RNA sequence: UGCCUGGCGGCCGUAGCGCGGUGGUCCCACCUGACCCCAUGCCGAACUCAGAAGUGAAACGCCGUAGCGCCGAUGGUAGUGUGGGGUCUCCCCAUGCGAGAGUAGGGAACUGCCAGGCA
RNA sequence: CUGAAUCCAUAGGUUAAUGAGGCGAACCGGGGGAACUGAAACAUCUAAGUACCCCGAGGAAAAGAAAUCAACCGAGAUUCC
RNA sequence: UACCUUUUGUAUAAUGGGUCAGCGACUUAUAUUCUGUAGCAAGGUUAACCGAAUAGGGGAGCCGAAGGGAAACCGAGUCUU
RNA sequence: GCUGGUUCUCCCCGAAAGCUAUUUAGGUAGCGCCUCGUGAAUUCAUCUCCGGGGGUAGAGCACUGUUUCGGCAAGGGGGUCACUUACCAACCCGAUGCAAACUGCGAAUACCGGAGAAUGUUAUCACGGGAGACACACGGCGGGUGCUAACGUCCG
RNA sequence: UGUAACGGGGCUAAACCAUGCACCGAAGCUGCGGCAGCGACGCUUAUGCGUUGUUGGGUAGGGGAGCGUUCUGUAAGCCUG
RNA sequence: UUAUUAAAAACACAGCACUGUGCAAACACGAAAGUGGACGUAUACGGUGUGACGCCUGCCCGGUGCCGGAAGGUUAAUUGAUGGGGUUAGCGCAAGCGAAGCUCUUGAUCGAAGCCCCGGUAAACGGCGGCCGUAACUAUAACGGUCCUAAGGUAGCGAAAUUCCUUGUCGGGUAAGUUCCGACCUGCACGAAUGGCGUAAUGAUGGCCAGGCUGUCUCCACCCGAGACUCAGUGAAAUUGAACUCGCUGUGAAGAUGCAGUGUACCCGCGGCAAGACGGAAAGACCCCGUGAACCUUUACUAUAGCUUGACACUGAACAUUGAGCCUUGAUGUGUAGGAUAGGUGGGAGGCUUUGAAGUGUGGACGCCAGUCUGCAUGGAGCCGACCUUGAAAUACCACCCUUUAAUGUUUGAUGUUCUAACGUUGACCCGUAAUCCGGGUUGCGGACAGUGUCUGGUGGGUAGUUUGACUGGGGCGGUCUCCUCCUAAAGAGUAACGGAGGAGCACGAAGGUUGGCUAAUCCUGGUCGGACAUCAGGAGGUUAGUGCAAUGGCAUAAGCCAGCUUGACUGCGAGCGUGACGGCGCGAGCAGGUGCGAAAGCAGGUCAUAGUGAUCCGGUGGUUCUGAAUGGAAGGGCCAUCGCUCAACGGAUAAAAGGUACUCCGGGGAUAACAGGCUGAUACCGCCCAAGAGUUCAUAUCGACGGCGGUGUUUGGCACCUCGAUGUCGGCUCAUCACAUCCUGGGGCUGAAGUAGGUCCCAAGGGUAUGGCUGUUCGCCAUUUAAAGUGGUACGCGAGCUGGGUUUAG
């Protein structure tokens, strides 16, 4: 209900992205978080945490 | 207090969400609704009857977890069915004669209790108002003053 | 290989708690000197250091003490599977399995490997 | 052959020749046309352009010669299994 | 202490029959699954139609001997990466 | 999806009124159960022994609640303008009970697996075909509800 | 409603308590005879027997094996004033 | 007026009132013609309410309906400016871009009605209530202080419709009157055309009383006729499994002619009475079910007839006025102090001017004449700005510009005037035609109006098709349906109830992982503001503290606490196991890649765990040249991930649905209530025991507190059993029967029994056990007698005997 379902993107040019909730009305910043990419094989940083 | 008492509060906003879709475009931008809110109706009207359910589902979703009543109280105002906006509207027009007949003595508390109000317009538009009546001509400028209270009504900024 | 100490295990109170005595060459614990190697939302009690001067005070090990904790019979009793019976809200009979609690009693541990010191 | 409003002409009137008027079991084409029922209910739908009503001729009717199909090769009317 | 049905439970005073004679009820069609049986066999089998009219011709076509994936595709291998 | 009837004979086998789900609760599908057919291993059942966890019966009050008796009693109440009282009592101690929502303890049976002598028309399991049924009643045992009131309801 | 709280008569044991020996007592068991299903060994092979033991209450239901009637081929055969 | 149970208070009625209607009238019948209204004309017709007559009809426009007004907001069809996509001539040695045309899509401007909004409309639908406190119960029932309402009952008539106790209680009526009549009051609701009060006459109208009258009755008796009976003739019926068809007790699917026991009973007719054969006549009408049917209601759903608005066509010619966008064209902005008719956003201490200026005048013109702009030359060399003040400082200039508005051209609307040639004419005249149809011709009157056809906005239970799920409750409404925890649960698992307690639809980017580190409640002593915690120094306790949240089980290797790094809360998987019928769900070693932690051994595929959730179909996004109905694309489809449920009825019938039927019907059910019958004694009645106390002494001579055990059980109740293809009530009349827990009579005991008269208890059922008013009464009150006017069973007896007064379908 609070929770704002949100999408994670990476940073690179692929378009895979990931799935989460988070709370907009107590951590309004956007998240600084990397998790693994299998497109490029890589870890690789995510960002626009709505 | 009860599952069942939740239940009919639930459907009856539900029923309030089916009616915002059954909603005009020009309309629709007139209520203080949210982007993420607005851009779920634009879709729920051009998606096929079931998903329209669906959608019904998903407005009545993240309505129930925020506040309702500026938005109910928002679309009264629209629907001219809430007791403040008919009575509001009594005395836009109350002050029209009141200022349309003198042009003087009624700008001071439009002034005084409302900051926005551009007296430098104003009194011209007075002048016009005052010219066309005493002429006899049709009112082509009486409609604009009314605009522009009722727009300075609710904030126009 | 005989005694003492230390480490790692077997079992987890017949394995502990309490009281008294014993130990410093050796094995252990406090105590000294404190530019550094280790880092704090707060000092070298308590975890990291370069040193053996003292002490066995506390702790630890060992021995005795049955005060406590603990284990624990035999019999008895409650309960119960099977079948039958009664005055059938509950009991008895034949047989089988057998309580808990309590008493006598036991109990102040035993054991494997390795290292060091004394014979 | 006659023949007004209105002069011509028409509308109309009379006579003559030709065809039909109605009936018939099914089939054809067209014009209208539901519900019971199914979906285990029910509105989309099916039920069904079915039952039923009307119109026209037929021995059959309808349709019948591509502004058709197909696919870069190609068939050259309609109808029926 | 009748019969039939209903039910956990009926002679029950729960239902049905006055009797006799006749009539009276799991069929048919099209698909699909399985079994028995018969032919053929990696092949089996013809519809419509012609017809010496249940013969014969007719292999149009259907099923199977290769499967995997939604599909392109691959193949005693196939989908995911 | 209801009521009623379904007609000749013989032989063999032969359950349930239960679970799940159902705009479902008198119906229906799967399972539980029945029958027939194929295949399969001492497959399965009975008993003996061995390896298992309970918290049930019982018992207990260490833990969680209720509660009694006696001893020591902090303190509360009044009066005397530190003392006392025929008022009450926290806590601890020894004893006595109870508890489905308590177990420092703890059975008999039930269940799981292994080994074995004997018996049982494979009685065991897998698949396929066809079902029926999904309204149970009573009695005994251990219970919930009810007054252990019921030809009472719901349980194994 | 009429004895109606042993079924009745009736019983002072023909009631109760404990023991012993008997008897009656079912479609239970045994005896005799007969039938049917089920495995297995030996006579042997489309198969019955010296057998062998066992099973055989039964609704819904399932499986198996049969009787009777009409008509068709058999059948211009047979019985038949 | 309900043929065939309701004749009335119901309907109607002349009258009264309101509203609609100007003739081609409104309305109705009709796809339409046409007809009725009416061959009538607002003193007429239609609709609605009331219902002679007399006195009158009080207040309120809040919602709905109606009328008028329209100032304003929202609003479809209609028209097509931008934006994007597809295709490609071409430009690119390619990736890509992209001319024109065509196509698909979002949709700016025009857009009325309608909705609201304002004032009326109540002889329209409707409404005239509270909360605190005072008397008045005066001759007539009217006075204060308030709510969130628009407003609180005028007169008329009070015992009214809630309100109760001693049928309300006094009087008539009667010896006795739950009915009747005017009245006391503690009464005010209705209630004034859903009409109020009175009303003569009238009524097969409701209720009561009186006089005459009588077999209505105590109490019936006789007689006259037709049946009933016998004889002669003709000759049905419903019902029937078969009967060789007794009573009583008990059992039994629970009311037995058929069973067990026992008793009685020769066989068979006829005339009778009806207690039984849960008797006969109807597949109940009383209750329930059906994802049955049909009617009715609506602010339930989807629709529609009809009404109504607009656009397009029929549908035209001359104009006049004027609303809206677009292109420059120059002004245009008086709250105040202030040189004074200051517009907001930035630069700003200067630009301009001899390509000829400050400052003097007219013309045109803005114009609130307060003021200003400007062609012209006169004129012959110049103007500002912080200036102090203003909220805000400049005609010192450079721009996006907003509003008002001035003059051309462009586009599209709206209003008004004239005409006829469309169209209308139930106006006149003439002809077909000895014709109130119709057609044709002239003229008059309207006139591009009305009306009609398609689409569209609004209204639209008037009409049509549906829905209103399951569980039990009631005057109206509610709650439950999914998941999780403990017990019930009987020691594998699982196990229900309207069994007792509860919680969840989140949260966390840290509250996860790794690494390292640490261990509280409660209490004692000491200690300052400081207290029953502030944080502690020393102590018995190794978890009784904590574990994000309800509960449970666990947690020291801590899962509890703190810090650094951190994303393993990762991608593709995943042998195997468990749970369920299954969909699904959970655990999951281990492999490949890339990571975080620590040195490493190793851990990390989320949170200590158990609830924090939703399968499929169909929608948005990205990727996949996977496919692309001739070729190349494209559109579309498929696959993967992903957000998409109060689908909450949570295994999720529609995307879309509320109620009643006593006007109901159909098919079933004792699968399911009520009364009665047998379990029952919670409550209450009856008996006994325990016996403190009161009793002149003295417990049971007579009571007896706190308790216990028993019995019918006729009140207040619940349980499984049913007759729903039928079990008829309450009460009265006739008829009775049985038990004694005895009302009298009879026999006694005790007595606090002198006699009569009494009181209690025991035995005894042979007999007897009332007449009237009230109300339908059972009961009860009253009046009056006796010996009393008994208690219960009889399915609270008796309708195949009667009664229909209560209950009573239809009005």
């Amino acid at each position: 209900g609070i929770r704002e379902k949100i999408k994670l993107v990476s940073s690179a040019g692929t378009g895979h992205f990931y799935t989460t909730t988070k709370n907009k009305r107590t951590k309004p910043e956007k998240l600084e978080l990397k998790k693994f990419d299998p497109v490029v094989r890589q870890h690789v940083i995510y960002k626009e945490a709505k | 207090v009860s599952k069942s008492e939740i239940k009919r509060d639930a459907e009856e906003l539900k029923r309030l969400g089916a009616e915002i879709v059954d909603l005009g475009k020009n309309a629709l931008d007139k209520i203080p609704l949210d982007a993420d809110l607005r851009a779920a109706i634009e879709l729920a009207q051009r998606i096929k009857m079931e998903g329209r359910r669906r959608q019904l589902q998903l407005i009545g979703k993240m309505l129930r977890q925020r506040d309702v009543e500026p938005i109910r109280q928002a679309l009264d105002k629209l629907k001219n069915r809430h007791n403040q906006q008919v009575v509001l509207f009594h005395k836009l027009e109350n002050l029209r004669d009141r200022l349309i007949d003198q042009g003087d003595d009624a700008i001071a508390e439009v002034l005084n209790l409302w900051p926005d109000a551009d007296r430098q317009q104003l009194r011209t538009l007075i002048r016009n108002a005052k010219k066309e009546k005493e002429g006899n001509k049709p009112p082509k400028s009486a409609r604009q003053i009314f605009q522009y209270l009722r727009e300075l009504a609710e904030n126009e900024g």
